[PDB]
RNA sequence: GGGAGACUGGAAUUCCUGGUGUAGCGGUGGAAUGCGCAGAUAUCAGGAGGAACACCGGUGGCGAAGGCGGGUCUCUGGGCAGUAACUGACGCUGAGGAGCGAAAGCGUGGGGAGCGAACAGGAUUAGAUACCCUGGUAGUCCACGCCGUAAACGGUGGGUACUAGGUGUGGGUUUCCUUCCUUGGGAUCCGUGCCGUAGCUAACGCAUUAAGUACCCCGCCUGGGGAGUACGGCCGCAAGG
């Protein structure tokens, strides 16, 4: 179990009160996965430094997560699928 | 039709200068080229020639309604410095000075070097 | 070293390998 | 390489005594362990070449330190043969 | 064995010596086809000594480098460390004129008496001198003058102090007056005796 | 010369998120400013480098603005 | 920037589509082939695809060597420092042998934007099977395999001990100026440069990273061509080694 921070850009047309709960789906599976913590932050509706995917403001959520890699690979390929989230970048928290 | 403001994209290569006035949401309204203006081979690599393309191209765009113009310079230097005086020197005014040159992030092959 | 010495290698090897092109298909054929 | 866990693990299962950690049946059995793990990876990745010559490496240790031992005791060397299954 | 000829005014001339004619003729024959292989002249000939490239390599005949008057000081640390604020009393076109002259500036900023407003005079070339306005007006308006000057028709634009460099550096010109986006007042930059930009401001 | 302002017993981390401190660090034209003209040491230059590099994949930073 | 795998980001080139838009564009020392007038170049918007990763970026890091930098994740090798807990000479070298081994090249299957052997024209020339220009196939790219060569060079085999120093720079430990911010300075271990003693050399030069002083092991040389060629043999699909 190592810790992951995972930054997420989704487009601005959704409405922001429901990020934070949907998100929460999004993590069910990785809190069901090996006993994982989760820590969200939403600092959303920034305009972006370039246009991505024919936009140009979006929302910012960070995911500070502890969990087995294969875990957070599986969330971050069901993340990419879906069609609300522009951008998804991982990072490890560690010494890394 | 009247565009009051617009655009002046210069293109000075190695061997032309190309002058070309724009209707800022993209349009050509009028272009004056360095071989345009009576210049033929390496003479149109001139900074008079550019001089003179300039001039022709700042009256194409006079007449057309163009007052205030900002120029967007691009290519190796051989008579842009000339461009934007003449641009200036026919009454056209410069609103701004952009120097937008396509730089690569090292991509694709340059030619193999003369000799 | 001055490069003499290497010019007369160079041009043996280029004989040899020029000769080797020109019977390329007579050694086939005979071995 | 192998995690504190693994190597107190190997280290107790095969150490002389509960302190020593440079003794050859101990060297020998992390080596093998090693051994046996980068086996397993090179299994997947065919073209890590870099890894197969510290493999190489590691295995030219474990059979100088066999040797070693074979040249003290060579009941030693039978019991660490048989014990790790080695063959040469 | 000598020879002699005169390629189109050019003279080629070889000797040789030798053990009878024959052989001496061939040597001969041969040592004039080197000199005339030397001799060319032709493009084909002198087109490896032409100097090449813009800045590697050097020749005799190869293009001095341009060098502007200032020191270089590249972009890296330019700075603006020269700030002049000289007069802004009004004054008349001779009388700024003459304020120019005694100076050894080649432009001066000053504020005109006619219009209140700042104004930089320079030499205008073999046209004579040249007046630019913060707001561009007629003559009439400007204060009475009998020195032969001419007004630039544009105006000095408004932009910022990055903007101001940008432009100068792309522009060329010995300086640039305009009117700055914060300050909201005159100002006339030029790059210095130092490579530094000099802001002239009221 | 110039101080390593993260050597310092106040370096503040180095993150790909806090857009100022990178900003800090790139020219006006958005291009990393060299180690000799900030004079940060090697390994913090390193991590500037690539916490700009991923900010800008995040579009955090402009590519070259 | 040690290696492998997977996913992925932007600038730019090319092409396609749709607007504005005209008579040139392109190229050179100078031009002409060439492109365009059927709407080129230029400018804007959209789309497709391939390759390489500007700034960081250097005589700086890693690797036995070849060599290695867009980002993230997974797997994995090596090195350095300190403590010195542990084993107790287990070390060095290495004939043959095995493995890795730039680029080019070969085989099967893909991909193909740019560059580009060969090949066409244009130009220069007395002649141009070239240098320069316009096009351009293999190839450069990916997967699995072959070959086994390079100015594969520091033209300097591996290990060890000793022999004045001075100054840059990378990594790690610690004492004293002490603000303890500061390349403060000192000490020490491991790299990487420059200058210089003794010493060595035919000289140039090397000089604690020896080409100095010595010990252990291996490879190689015995005048230049003929020739790294012929014959024979081994390997290779072939080139060839």
């Amino acid at each position: 179990m190592r810790p992951y921070e995972i930054m997420v850009i989704l487009d601005p047309t959704l409405d922001e009160r429901t990020v934070a709960p949907s998100l929460e789906t999004f993590l069910n599976v990785i809190r069901k996965d090996g006993g994982t913590v989760d820590k969200v932050d939403i600092w959303g509706r920034r305009r972006l430094a370039y246009e991505i995917a024919k936009h140009a403001e979006g929302i910012y959520a960070v995911i500070d997560v502890k969990a087995e890699p294969a875990t957070v690979s599986e969330l971050d390929r069901q993340l990419n699928l879906n069609e609300s989230v522009l951008r998804t970048k991982v990072l490890r928290t560690d010494k890394h | 039709k009247n565009v009051p403001h617009g655009a002046a994209h210069i293109k000075s290569t190695f061997n032309n200068t190309i002058v070309s006035i724009t209707d800022p949401q993209g349009n050509v309204i009028a272009w004056a080229s360095s071989g345009h203006v009576g210049f033929k081979g390496s003479r149109k690599s001139t900074p008079f020639a550019a001089q003179l393309a300039a001039e022709n191209a700042a009256r194409k765009a006079q007449e057309h309604g163009v007052k205030k113009v900002d120029v967007f310079v691009k290519g190796p230097g051989s008579g842009r410095e000339t461009a934007i005086r003449s641009l200036q020197a026919a009454g056209l005014e410069v609103g701004t000075i952009s120097d937008v040159t396509p730089q690569p992030h090292n991509g694709c092959r340059p030619p193999k070097r003369r000799r | 070293g001055s490069v003499i010495k290497k010019r007369r290698k160079r041009m043996s090897k280029k004989k040899h390998r020029k000769l080797l092109r020109r019977t390329r298909v007579q050694r086939r054929k005979l071995g | 390489a192998l995690t504190a866990e693994q190597k107190k693990e190997i280290l107790g299962q095969y150490g002389l005594h509960d302190t020593d950690t440079g003794s050859p049946e101990a060297q020998v059995a992390l080596l093998t362990k090693r051994i046996q793990d980068l086996t397993e990876h090179l299994k997947v990745h065919k073209h890590d070449h870099h890894s197969r010559r510290g493999l190489l490496l590691l295995v030219g240790r474990r059979r100088r330190l066999l040797k070693y031992v074979a040249q003290v005791d060579v009941a030693r060397y039978r019991s660490l043969i048989e014990r790790l299954g080695l063959r040469r | 064995a000598q020879a002699n000829l005169d390629v189109n005014g050019r003279q080629v001339r070889a000797q040789v010596e030798g053990v009878n004619a024959r052989e001496a003729v061939d040597r001969l024959e041969a040592r004039l086809r080197s000199r005339l292989e030397r001799i060319a002249e032709h493009w084909e000939a002198r087109r490896g000594g032409v100097p090449a490239e813009a800045g590697r390599e050097w020749r005799h005949e190869s293009e001095p480098a341009r060098r502007p008057g200032y020191f270089p000081r590249p972009p890296e640390e330019r700075r603006i460390i020269r700030r002049k604020s000289f007069s802004m009393v009004p004054c008349t076109v001779d009388e700024a004129a003459l304020e120019m002259e005694m100076l050894d500036y080649d432009f001066h900023l000053f504020t005109e008496k006619g219009t209140g407003f700042a104004a930089v005079l320079y030499k205008g070339g073999p046209t004579g001198y040249r007046l630019v306005l913060v707001i561009p007006v007629p003559a009439d308006e400007l204060s009475p003058f009998e020195k032969p000057i001419t007004i630039s028709t544009h105006p000095a634009p408004c932009l910022t102090q990055r903007d101001a460099v940008e432009r100068l550096g792309l522009l060329g010109l010995p300086f640039l007056f305009y009117i700055d986006a914060a300050e909201g007042r005159a100002s006339v930059i030029y790059r210095r005796y130092d490579g530094h930009y000099g802001l002239i401001t009221p | 010369t110039r101080k390593c302002v993260f050597c310092s017993k106040k370096g503040q981390t180095i993150d790909y998120k806090d857009t100022a401190l990178l900003r800090t660090y790139i020219s006006e034209r958005g291009k990393i400013r060299a180690r000799r003209v900030t004079g940060n040491c090697v390994q913090h230059q390193r991590d500037i480098a690539v916490a700009v590099k991923n900010a800008r994949e995040v579009a955090l930073l402009p590519f070259g603005s």
